[PDB]
């Protein structure tokens, strides 16, 4: 995800930050608490008043971890290992909040680095903070797919069987009705119930997931052509993959009364998130 | 909250069949299993280590009943969700410190559980109506955060 | 849209210092650079092959001007954002097919641009006020989607 030119851009920008890392970290936190008040629910034990020693100290820990990340950009999962563990097993911060801090860190850097914050550097910094956020949340659900997850996915998908196509079209119909904004990607389709266009597309989606299940340990290559197509031609906003994934889950739930146990539910959700991650890996 | 005549009818008809005890424990249990970071609010509930442990935890079942019971009363006041949930909204922010994103996760799980329980009766248009409702309730519960 | 007297004034004071054409071109160009999938709408604008090509594209600049001009007029009607942007909402849905997530991405990039432009004058409370406004505008533009 991070090109070597991205990494050069981050090293330059962060090097400019220099000794002000700690102060900037505290400013980013203050900006987050004010712009996104729900994030304060993770800090009820802090004095969150402006300039508080707690906030400054925490800001300095946050910046040093980013410094460490910048220093080890090509081995970030290993460098931030202890911090990934801590957020997954102890702090248990909902992943949505990492985006909110990342945005506030970018706003802080923009306000302090007029010369450095060019369009390309902005882009690299945004990608860098998304990568950090990804690493910090990578162990939230047991990490990648476990063998128990893989077993669960193969068992449920094997029951789907020849109905995979049919269920693909139902998932789309559910998505178009429940989340009308997704219809903006299909203005060339008849979206009415029973539409043959929707049925034909649902079968393609289903067949791709079939391929993913069969290559569950080699998903990026199996899905490479599809990652290309979504990233460079279709250009579907990444938010929408979560919406189809939910509707696929609902579809499986409504057709698999015995199979859709809490454990199998959890494994399927993790699997569709992995699929979604692969499909958006080449966007930037 | 504005629903069409068709949406409101679909919602109320299904809910008349819901056993809030049963569905409420199932929905909260799956929340804790599928999105385990939500367990951070329930450290005093005992053993949550495995799906079987969560799903059979009586404190989980009890809380589930309480939560969907309150959700249930909200369905009787669809045209003023904010006013219906204002007190509980303040409670969740000021006393419990619950990130409102959790309300959305619970909504997602709840829709899955309705689909699981009712099968083909939970048609795409019925789901669409329930998605509007769970979003409205999450928004209502988040409204008094500050 | 509900902001306090202090927030509306902080918003309006800073906006009086903005060159709308300049900031409009800057915000739309950074949108297309930072989130390149948003380029999908602008294939008739010519060369978008590199950041420099985007930022210096006269068609990008003119669109940025059109968009932030409409935004600017919206700031005069902060208590009626829905009403102000209703027709444009329908246009973006029925004719342009623009995923409203795009509006939120533009809001993010605009806040960054204001920070870059104004430096220390873009204080945390001014940012907070602008976050409410860009969210309110995004919501208003998405309101008539169906
Ligand atoms: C770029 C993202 C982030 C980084 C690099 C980061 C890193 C850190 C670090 C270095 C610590 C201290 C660990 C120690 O020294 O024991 C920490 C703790 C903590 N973090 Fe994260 N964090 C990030 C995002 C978040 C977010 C988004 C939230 C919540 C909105 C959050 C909430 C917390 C909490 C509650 C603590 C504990 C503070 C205390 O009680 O001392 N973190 N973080
Ligand atoms: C699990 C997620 C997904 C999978 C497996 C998937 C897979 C596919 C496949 C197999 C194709 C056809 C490629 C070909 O023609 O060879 C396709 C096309 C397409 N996809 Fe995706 N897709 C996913 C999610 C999405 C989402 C979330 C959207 C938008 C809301 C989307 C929008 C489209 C569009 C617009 C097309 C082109 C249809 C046409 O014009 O024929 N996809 N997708
Ligand atoms: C549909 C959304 C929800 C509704 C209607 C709801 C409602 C309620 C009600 C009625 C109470 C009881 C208050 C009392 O008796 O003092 C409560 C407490 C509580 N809820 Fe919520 N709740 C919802 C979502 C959530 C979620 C998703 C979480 C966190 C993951 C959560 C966590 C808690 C906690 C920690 C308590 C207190 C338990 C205790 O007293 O030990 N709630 N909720
Ligand atoms: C603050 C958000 C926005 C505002 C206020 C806004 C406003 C406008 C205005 C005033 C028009 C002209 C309508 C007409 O000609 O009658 C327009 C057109 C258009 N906008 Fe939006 N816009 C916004 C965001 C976006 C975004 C984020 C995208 C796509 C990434 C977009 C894509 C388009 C396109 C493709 C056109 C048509 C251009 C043409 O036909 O020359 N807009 N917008």
């Amino acid at each position: 995800m991070l090109s070597p030119a991205d990494k050069t851009n981050v090293k330059a920008a962060w090097g400019k930050v220099g000794a002000h890392a700690g102060e900037y970290g505290a400013e980013a936190l203050e900006r987050m608490f004010l712009s996104f008040p729900t994030t304060k629910t993770y800090f009820p034990h802090f004095d969150l008043s402006h300039g508080s020693a707690q906030v400054k100290g925490h800001g300095k820990k946050v910046a040093d971890a980013l410094t460490n990340a910048v220093a080890h950009v090509d081995d970030m999962p290993n460098a931030l290992s202890a911090l990934s563990d801590l957020h997954a097993h102890k702090l248990r911060v909902d992943p949505v909040n990492f985006k909110l801090l990342s945005h506030c860190l970018l706003v802080t850097l923009a306000a302090h680095l007029p010369a450095e914050f060019t369009p390309a550097v902005h882009a690299s910094l945004d990608k860098f903070l998304a990568s950090v956020s990804t690493v910090l949340t990578s162990k939230y659900r047991g990490g990648v797919l476990s063998p128990a997850d893989k077993t669960n996915v193969k068992a449920a998908w094997g029951k789907v069987g020849a109905h995979a196509g049919e269920y693909g079209a139902e998932a789309l119909e559910r998505m178009f009705l429940s989340f009308p904004t997704t219809k903006t990607y299909f203005p060339h389709f008849d979206l009415s119930h029973g539409s043959a266009q929707v049925k034909g597309h649902g079968k393609k989606v289903a067949d791709a997931l079939t391929n993913a299940v069969a290559h569950v340990d080699d998903m990026p290559n199996a899905l490479s052509a599809l990652s290309d197509l979504h990233a460079h031609k279709l250009r579907v906003d990444p938010v929408n993959f979560k919406l189809l994934s939910h509707c696929l889950l609902v579809t499986l739930a409504a057709h698999l009364p015995a199979e859709f146990t809490p454990a199998v539910h959890a494994s399927l959700d993790k699997f569709l998130a992995s699929v979604s991650t692969v499909l958006t890996s080449k966007y930037r | 909250m504005h629903l069409t005549p068709e949406e409101k009818s679909a919602v109320t008809a299904l809910w008349g069949k819901v056993n809030v005890d049963e569905v409420g424990g199932e929905a909260l249990g799956r929340l804790l299993v599928v999105y385990p970071w939500t367990q951070r609010f329930f450290e005093s509930f005992g053993d949550l280590s495995t799906p079987d442990a969560v799903m059979g935890n009586p404190k989980v079942k009890a809380h589930g009943k309480k939560v969907l019971g309150a959700f249930s009363d909200g369905l009787a006041h669809l045209d003023n969700l904010k006013g219906t949930f204002a007190t509980l909204s303040e409670l969740h922010c000021d006393k419990l410190h619950v990130d409102p994103e959790n309300f959305r996760l619970l909504g997602k799980v709840l829709v899955c559980v309705l689909a699981h329980h009712f099968g083909k009766e939970f048609t795409p248009p019925v789901q669409a109506a329930y998605q509007k409702v769970v979003a409205g309730v999450a928004n209502a519960l988040a409204h008094k955060y500050h």
